[PDB]
RNA sequence: GGGGACUCGUGAGAGACUGCCGGGGUCAACUCGGAGGAAGGUGGGGAUGACGUCAAGUCAUCAUGCCCCUUAUGUCCAGGGCUUCACACAUGCUACAAUGGCCGGUACAAAGGGCUGCGAUGCCGCGAGGUUAAGCGAAUCCUUAAAAGCCGGUCUCAGUUCGGAUCGGGGUCUGCAACUCGACCCCGUGAAGUCGGAGUCGCUAGUAAUCGCAGAUCAGCAACGCUGCGGUGAAUACGUUCC
């Protein structure tokens, strides 16, 4: 807002596994409160990964997280008679957040039958590179490239 | 024993405490005897109505009543202080029952 | 509202189903309560000038 | 308006309910008695200058009080009226009364009486630029006001179109809860039609 | 003089009744893993104990009452962190970095009149 | 009154209009203003005048529409179209 | 495998599938499936015959089926029609009978939009 | 029975006041960070609407200056109307599904209501409901089983085991009365709707969202409206270029 940045919200390490992307990514899931169900969801992923991994399931999920993490957007913006966009650098905190929010809006229009082996088979791809989020990876980064022209207005 | 139960009740604070620790207080000096009062939960009734005399919905005043209880519950009895129970100068807005 | 009406309400209907509720002051035939049974415009002014006990104004 | 009733607010913080009972399924039928003894106690009596009025009422017993300008009036001729306005409140109470016409200590710092001073001068129809400043003096003239405010608003004179004009002194401190301000409304019955009075009169934080 | 602790999250009340044992978390005469089947409140049941690592003894017992899930599991949190201090000394400092013992004020806040909710309102139909 | 416990509801002032005049078997038509009154198997061929709102519309029970009510069979609204 | 002449598609269980009879809903299948001993577990591909038999009698002797339904609905709203009830005169004219608001409303008894 | 341990109830209070330490600032107002502290800088929310503006609204709460009727604009009663219907706008509820449908089992509340009443249990009916009747003017008894939630099974992407408008038939309750025009229940019937253009709305945390519960008005109720209570419960805010 106005007054400077607004404090995040911390969030505390999975009973499961030891890391704090799989708490964070559930609460991406997570829609209308079902923690409980986003979270069985998550570990069902993992749990029916690690059998086609062998690695262990958060490693791939890093592996995953990895490629699909942006570096440079597009952020737009108007100067005289015609809007345009910029190339900016993105903060690792923003950039995972959304790498992983277009993990879960693609895995809601992903074609299995459900989503518990939807995001499953997601992160594998994702690990492996070669999934839609993947794809959108190096298209918004070409797209970025081809404004950098316009990277001289960094507000 | 329990055969004397008082459920004195009315609308505010400091008008119940002074009806009862002060006044039934009257019967222990007799040689009687006392619990101590009784709180007792407090309900709330909440109305909601509309500020101006029309037209207006999205102006509203909020008007409650308390109605707080209290009990007593003196135990031993004796015939020469039921009389004086009976002679009691209840505040007015206190209001008091036997059982 | 109307003298007539408020004598009609303050009377006893035929078919008890028809029998309703007024003001106590006005005669409002509208927005009447049943504890108070007065208006909600007859039930402001009154609660705010405090002459009917209990009432006061709220916040939680 | 866009004011709210001080006595609203304070009610229960600063001052008190001007009727005192307990009831749970009778007091449908206190409150319709009550607004009609205060219709007939407000109606044919003007002239003796109401106050207030407190309503007790207790199993069967009922005590009116009554604060007025002048006791002379509604006692009369030692119990002329006074015993007339019994008798109208017992044949409309059913209910043995006991009414009790005490005072008003000062009925100058007093509002709801500066407002029918200044309402029924009004009626009399001179210049309520002297109404509104002789209440200013009368009411600065008590060991215990720390400010007053008048506000009248009407056609104020024959004019074709409304005012509402206020004078003020000292502090008047409507937003503060530990002020006692007491509020007085009256309307000024004139030939063009009628007039606000509203007066507002702080007397300290409290005691 | 035994001690009796009470630990409340939003309106859940519990009684905790530490006592030094060999561990058994019976809450409301029943088990941790059938009461609350959720992995994320069976954290935060022994974290204040993993804090301080004294897991393997002192078992407890509370009675439950009020609120839901998530505010039965923060009011046993907050008993058992203001529960071990009363037995040692020397944790508190410890369980007041770990930030434990904070009562964690979060109250649902009112509807307001004039609003579909207490925040939320009516589309605006500038036109 | 809709409920089968306690029976149908027909006006008192309709049925001792009606059997006086079934039992000397008569088919003059009476003007009744009674909307609510449900028809039973009491007035089969017999005419009715039902009142509905304005003026009167006669209705004649022939053999099946017995089992509704006297209201149904009276149009109060007048509408025919916008155009 | 027709049943009564709705011609139940295959690979579907006993509960539902009797349901896509016109005049059979899952609560009477409930029943369908239960004086007969059928159970609702089960594949209609592997329905044998003899069991078809077993309802292909209670059907016809304790319920009411295609045809005998639509017959009798058609005929008393056409009684409706006949009898110049209130309720006849409104289906004719196709606005709503039970006294749904007719003001911003009554698209289901009417099509969609004019707009004139 | 019993006990003042705890909760809880509700009375009186204490505590939060830049109070203390480090840094900056004329040593100021203040400011960043820490110790203690449940709460830290206004802890959160509410009540609160300065002078005035809109000749803003209300002569239909009430009061009222002038103008207007008196065999009528007064007044009583039965009906019908204020609920209509080629359209248009506005605010909402249900949906268009698998983060789901259904079956079964199984937990965790808060706030309110109750004598013209709450209807515990038992029995009858598939159910709305019906009957006997205990207890309760209520921290006692009823409302009351809260629902979303967890476990297991079925369903398997379909205009479907979605949706529940629509219609026929049969009913319960209230009310003298249910057609105009009440609500609720059962069976069968099973529309539009597959995520909505230009455009546009709300929301910064226990919030949006979602789920039920309660009340006023009220015999009954079109309660999806209004005011409240609680369960689960988020994601983002670099920043002021732009609106
Ligand atoms: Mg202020
Ligand atoms: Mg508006
Ligand atoms: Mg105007
Ligand atoms: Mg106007
Ligand atoms: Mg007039
Ligand atoms: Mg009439
Ligand atoms: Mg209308
Ligand atoms: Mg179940
Ligand atoms: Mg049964
Ligand atoms: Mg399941
Ligand atoms: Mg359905
Ligand atoms: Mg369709
Ligand atoms: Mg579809
Ligand atoms: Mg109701
Ligand atoms: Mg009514
Ligand atoms: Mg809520
Ligand atoms: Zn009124």
């Amino acid at each position: 807002p106005r007054k400077g940045p607004a404090p995040k919200r911390p969030l505390v390490n999975d009973p499961v596994y030891g890391s704090q992307l799989v708490t964070q990514l559930v609460n991406k899931v997570l829609l209308k409160g079902k923690k409980s169900l986003a979270e069985r969801i998550v570990y069902g992923a993992l749990e029916q990964a690690r059998d086609k991994t062998g690695t262990d399931p958060v490693i791939t999920l890093k592996r995953a997280l990895d490629n699909v993490k942006p570096a440079l957007e597009v952020r737009s913006r108007r100067v005289g008679g015609a809007t345009y966009q910029v190339p900016v650098e993105v903060r690792p905190d923003r950039s995972t957040t959304l790498a992983l929010r277009w993990l879960v809006g693609y895995s809601r229009q992903r074609r299995e039958k459900t989503m518990i082996e939807r995001l499953a088979n997601e992160i594998l791809d994702a690990s492996n590179g070669l999934g839609a989020s993947v794809k959108r990876r190096e298209d918004t980064h070409k797209m970025a490239e081809a404004n950098r022209a316009f990277a001289h207005y960094r507000w | 024993g329990q055969k004397i139960r008082i459920r004195l009740k009315a609308y505010d604070h400091e008008a119940i405490d002074a009806s009862a620790r002060k006044i039934v207080e009257t019967v222990v000096r007799t040689g009687a005897s006392v619990v101590g009062p009784v709180p007792l939960p407090t309900e709330k009734n909440v109305y909601c109505v509309i500020r101006s005399p029309h037209k207006y919905k999205d102006s509203r005043e909020h008007f409650e009543m308390r109605t707080h209880k209290r009990l007593i519950d003196i135990i031993d009895p004796t015939p020469k202080t039921v009389d004086a129970l009976m002679r009691i100068d209840l505040p007015a807005s206190v209001d008091v029952n036997i059982q | 509202a109307k003298k007539a009406l408020v004598n009609k309400a303050a009377g006893k209907p035929r078919f008890a189903v028809r029998a309703y509720t007024r003001c106590s002051k006005c005669g409002r035939p509208r927005a009447v309560y049943r504890k108070f049974g007065l208006c909600r415009i007859c039930l402001r002014e009154m609660a705010h000038a405090g002459e009917l006990p209990g009432v006061q104004k709220s916040s939680w | 308006g866009q004011k709210i009733n001080p006595h609203g607010f304070r009610l229960g913080i600063t001052t008190d309910w001007k009727s005192r009972w307990y009831a749970d399924k009778q007091y449908a039928e206190y409150v319709k008695e009550d607004v009609a003894i205060r219709r007939l106690l407000s109606s044919g009596l003007e002239r003796a200058g109401i106050a207030d009025v407190e309503i007790e009422r207790t199993r069967d017993r009922v005590r009116v009080d009554i604060h007025t300008a002048r006791p002379g009036i509604v006692i009369g001729r030692r119990g002329t009226e006074a015993d007339r306005i019994r008798a109208d409140l017992e044949k409309l109470t059913g209910k043995q009364v006991q009414l009790n016409i005490l005072e008003v200590k000062n009925p100058e710092s007093q509002a709801q009486l500066v407002a029918q001073g200044v309402a029924e001068q009004l009626s009399n129809r001179v210049a309520f630029r002297r109404a509104m400043r002789k209440a200013i003096q009368s009411a600065m003239r008590q060991p215990n006001v720390k400010g007053i405010r008048v506000q009248c608003s009407g056609r104020l004179g024959g004019a074709e179109m409304s005012r509402s004009e206020f004078y003020r002194e000292g502090r008047v401190p409507l937003h503060t809860l530990r002020a006692d301000i007491d509020y007085g409304l009256y309307e000024a019955k004139t030939t063009f039609g009628r007039i606000g009075v509203k007066v507002w009169i702080y007397k300290g934080d409290i005691v | 003089r035994p001690i009796q602790t009470v630990g409340r999250r939003k309106e859940a009340v519990v009684r905790v009744r530490l006592v030094p044992g060999t561990g058994k978390f019976d809450l409301n005469g029943r088990s941790l893993e059938d009461y609350f089947p959720n992995k994320v409140h069976q954290q935060l049941i022994k974290a204040p104990l993993v804090t301080v690592d004294r897991v393997e003894s002192f078992d407890i017992f509370a009675h439950l009452g009020g609120g839901g899930p998530s505010g039965q599991a923060g009011a046993l949190r907050l008993g058992i962190a203001r529960a071990l201090i009363l037995v040692s000394p020397e944790d508190r400092p410890a369980l007041k970095k770990a930030g434990f013992l904070t009562r964690d004020p979060r109250a649902t806040e009112r509807k307001k009149y004039g609003l579909k909710k207490a925040r939320k309102a009516p589309q605006y139909s500038k036109r | 009154p809709r409920s089968l416990k306690k029976g149908p509801f027909v006006d008192e002032h309709l049925l001792k209009k009606v059997d006086v005049q079934n039992e000397k078997n008569t088919k003059q038509v009476i003007k009744t203003w009674s909307r609510r009154s449900t028809i039973i198997p009491d007035f089969i061929g017999h005419t009715f005048a039902v009142h509905d709102g304005r003026k009167h519309v006669p209705v004649f029970v022939t053999e099946s529409m017995v089992g509704h009510k006297l209201g149904e069979f009276a149009p109060t609204r007048t509408f025919k179209g916008h155009i | 495998a027709r049943l009564v002449g709705v011609d139940l598609p295959r690979d579907k269980r006993m509960e539902v599938a009797l349901t896509y009879i016109f005049g059979i809903g899952r609560t009477r299948s409930n029943e369908i499936l239960a004086a007969t001993g059928i159970d609702r577990d089960l594949r209609t591909r592997d329905l044998t015959e003899e069991q078809l038999i077993h309802l292909r009698d209670y059907i016809e002797a304790n319920l009411k089926v295609e045809g005998d339904l639509r017959r009798e609905v058609q005929a008393d709203i056409r009684r409706k029609i006949e009898i110049g009830c209130y309720q006849g005169l409104r289906h004719r004219r196709g606005m709503p009978v039970r006294g749904q608001r007719t003001k911003t409303n009554a698209r289901t008894r009417k099509g969609p939009k004019r707009t004139i």
